[PDB]
């Protein structure tokens, strides 16, 4: 990969996975009788990871203006995230992608934690649209992780309280995905406009899915340009935030 | 379980087990005014029964707590209500709060006539209750009914109460009895010893839905504490064999 | 097995029973032989020792190899890394749990850990997909409701709450079945489903259709046919 | 003499831990007075670092909070009554300070003393 981030070009590298890159080089420390670590691992494990994350660059316009990412896979045993690599990769990593099997069965696909999620670049890596939509949606997803374990605990509640979870559980939906079916940044954008705003509200949580899958093939057939202006320039003005509420109003008459 | 499994689940029931003791504060706090109106209205009841006593198609009315966590007291007690009501199981009911109106399918659920809402938000009184029993003496014709079953939750003890059942009755419940010679004044008795009946029963029922949930609410608080106790118990012995673990691996690391 | 693959030209089934005593005896003589142990005391070559053997159990484009391999947990720890490793290989895999079978249930199959890569809408199609998604939600709804259930009880929850943990509790005994090799010890006659029946079955218990049958109909019938002739039995 | 006031004020403190614990449904008269003694008491317990204390100096403070004197006092001014009480001592009653010191011994006559002295300074 770093031919092509010195050349220039982009490139994403996939480590799947750095645990058992972790076995294998303490099955070579200890056959070498090399002096165990924590877990029998070597001591200098974490320096093999780092000085194999490290390589991951962004490089000036001197230098190309090339670029490697690197998104190392860890299979934690049983989320035991304290564990010695575990501890090591996100202490070299910046950021990371959490995912839990319980979210997994509770239909939540593909799973990932959004309160356990992090990435430390943040908002900087992010399409303008798509900052700009997903402004509040952090806010929102964090209410509702509260006060969703609140409310099964069975005490009533106002309507000020409600309406977190009314968007929260919607939202919570309209994040679901299936596999190898990504979406482009061009059809993010509407979703999370829609769901964040609260056009949602009015929709059967169990039909979110069909709304998600009609709403873009609507925006696709009757305001194509619309979609053209969030591809090409990336950003939203203010004719476009218009005109993307009268879109959605109009759809969400149904 | 695994002991990351075991530090999820043992949070869960630590942060129940704080809810339910601050429910158990908000009940607690309310059980004297509680107490003190079902008293108050138990008194207040004596004027009417100093004549009722001497004087001596079918209809549903239910008085019950209008939101759940009140243990088993408000919603057992309108369920046995109507399964007692059952003899007349297709007469119309009108219901106040949403555990009467769940109680009511002990009888046949679309007999429902009439509905009230919000009584759990404020404390018994007949400044709205009046208002109420107008609209549904308007709606249902209850001041000409035969018999009309209001059933409301008895606070028998002071954590705990049974179900009752009283029949509102036409003007000529009293106007036709014979022992009236004791004595429309008759229709202005089946508005206003209606309207007292009824206060008397949503107080004696907001009394026992606060001193159940007061004592069920600490029930559950108490029952938190054995399961958290034995939780603890098993995440210990985790941690002791985990601790086991690293010695031998240090142990075998030195060795070498 | 891999004779019968590559030059009988056949397909072939492989039944390995159990596969953990191949790393158990590994770990054993692993200390004799100089090694220094790792983790909990397995020796270093674990990983490639088990890649040695997996990989030659594959298919190949001589033929077709089909492998059920019992692997032991020891100290019920799914943790440990000899089924963790195993895990890798494996492309279905069914967990039996002590914490069912102590419920009475057989198998005892864990219905959220057991994972196979053709449950799949392309492979199984979309109703079974649906159906078994609907199961696995349901049964993971009501394992969060469990510690509220313990603390306040079924009369607490919200009426869709208290549905779906009845309906969770209907499906999990349904998943239990008699086996013709237990008739020995559990003394009920075998059973065996068709995989039609087993879908159109939960998707009817999904439905709603059957929710006024007791939970004890359920257990350890078979099919739904089974499951009303049950009811039909514990009425009378 | 400390001994004789600190082992009634173990009970007081004892009380008060399990009341507080209960309260924290208005309090049964009983308990309310346990609460008041518990808090006033407590500001006693308070103390400013390198700030030691004399047993001469001790004992009526002990006192005073034991026999439920100064529970006369709001306690968010009981830190300005205990210098002040005891500077009073020193000026109307150094006899029974200096009585503390050389016998160590709360006397019949002394203990008596003590009693008078805190209700003159509690009424002051």
């Amino acid at each position: 990969g770093e031919w092509f981030r010195d050349n220039g070009k982009h490139a994403l590298i996939v480590y799947d996975d750095l645990s058992k890159q972790a076995v294998a080089y303490r099955q070579l420390s200890l056959l070498l009788r090399r002096p165990p670590g924590r877990e029998a691992y070597p001591g200098d494990v974490f320096y093999l990871h780092s000085r194999l994350l490290e390589r991951a660059a962004k490089l000036s316009e001197k230098e190309g203006s090339g670029s490697l990412t690197a998104l190392p896979v860890i299979e934690t045993q049983g989320g035991d995230v304290s564990a010695y690599i575990p501890t090591n990769v996100i202490s070299i990593t910046d950021g990371q992608i959490f995912l839990e099997a319980e979210l997994f069965y509770k239909g939540i696909r593909p799973a990932i934690n959004v309160g356990l999620s992090v990435s430390r670049v943040g908002s900087a890596a992010q399409v303008k649209a798509l900052k700009q939509v997903a402004g509040s949606l952090k806010l929102f997803l964090a209410q509702y992780r509260e006060v969703a374990a609140f409310a099964q605990f069975g005490s009533d509640l106002d309507a000020s309280t409600k309406q977190t979870l009314v968007r929260g559980e919607r939202l919570t939906q309209l994040l679901k995905q299936n596999q190898y079916s990504p979406l482009a940044t061009e059809e993010q954008v509407p979703l999370i406009y829609a769901g964040v705003n609260g056009h949602l509200d009015g929709i059967e949580l169990s039909r979110i899915g069909e709304f998600e899958s009609s709403f873009l093939s609507y925006l696709k057939s009757n305001h194509n340009e619309l979609l053209t202006e969030i591809r090409e320039k990336g950003e939203l003005s203010k004719e476009l935030l218009a005109s993307l509420k009268s879109a959605t109003e109009s759809f969400v008459a149904t | 379980a695994t002991l990351k499994e075991v530090e999820m689940r043992l949070k869960s029931i630590k942060n129940i087990e704080k809810i339910t003791k601050t429910m158990k504060i908000v009940a607690s706090t309310r059980l004297s005014k509680a107490e003190k109106a079902k008293i108050s209205a138990k008194k207040m009841d004596e004027a009417e029964q100093l004549f009722y006593k001497n004087a001596e198609k079918e209809l549903i009315v239910a008085i019950t707590s209008d939101k759940g966590l009140c243990g088993s007291i408000h919603s057992q007690l309108a369920k046995a209500v109507r399964r007692h009501l059952n003899d007349q199981p297709n007469a119309d009911i009108v219901t106040i709060g949403d555990k009467i109106k769940m109680q009511l399918l002990r009888t046949h659920p679309n007999n429902i006539k009439l509905s009230i809402n919000g009584i759990g938000k404020d404390a018994p009184t007949f400044q709205e209750s009046a208002l109420i029993a107008d609209k549904l003496l308007s709606v249902m014709k209850a001041g000409t009914y035969p018999k009309i079953s209001i059933f409301y939750n008895d606070p028998v003890s002071s954590l705990s109460f049974e179900p009752s059942e009283k029949p509102i009755f036409n003007a000529k419940t009293i106007e036709q009895s014979p022992s009236f010679g004791k004595f429309n004044v008759p229709r202005d008795l089946f508005e206003y010893t209606l309207a007292n009946q009824m206060l008397t029963a949503m107080a004696q029922g907001y009394a026992a839905e606060i001193s159940a949930r007061r004592n069920a609410m600490d029930n559950a608080s108490k029952n938190a504490g054995d399961m958290i106790n034995r939780y603890s118990i098993l995440y210990n012995r985790t941690r002791q064999a985990v601790i086991t673990n690293e010695l031998v691996d240090i142990i075998t690391g030195a060795s070498s | 097995a891999e004779y019968f693959r590559d030059e009988e030209g056949q397909d072939v089934l492989l039944f390995i029973d159990n596969i953990f005593r191949f790393t158990q005896a590994g770990s054993e003589v692993s200390a004799l032989l100089g090694r220094i142990p790792s983790a909990v005391g397995y020796q270093p070559t674990l990983a490639t020792d088990m890649g040695l053997l997996q990989e030659r159990i594959t298919t190949t484009k001589k033929g077709s190899v089909t492998s059920v391999q019992a692997v032991y947990v020891p100290a019920d720890d799914l943790t440990d890394p000899a089924p963790a490793t195993t895990f890798a290989h494996l492309d279905a895999t069914t967990v039996l749990s002590r914490g069912i079978s102590e419920l009475g249930i057989y198998p005892a199959v864990d219905p959220l850990d057991s994972k196979s890569r053709l449950l799949d809408a392309a492979v199984v199609g979309q109703e079974h997909y649906d159906v078994a998604s609907k199961v696995q939600e349901t049964l993971q709804t009501y394992k969060s409701l469990q510690d509220i259930i313990a603390i306040l009880g079924m009369d607490e929850l919200s009426e869709q709450d208290k549905l779906t943990v009845e309906r969770a509790r209907k499906i999990q005994r349904f998943l239990s079945q008699p086996f013709a090799v237990a008739e020995v010890f559990t003394g009920i006659p075998g059973k065996l489903v068709r995989l039609k029946d087993t879908v159109a079955s939960f998707k009817a218990v999904l439905e709603g259709k059957y929710d006024n049958i007791p939970e004890h109909a359920f257990y350890m019938v078979g099919g739904i046919e089974d499951v009303v002739a049950k009811a039909e039995k514990l009425a009378a």
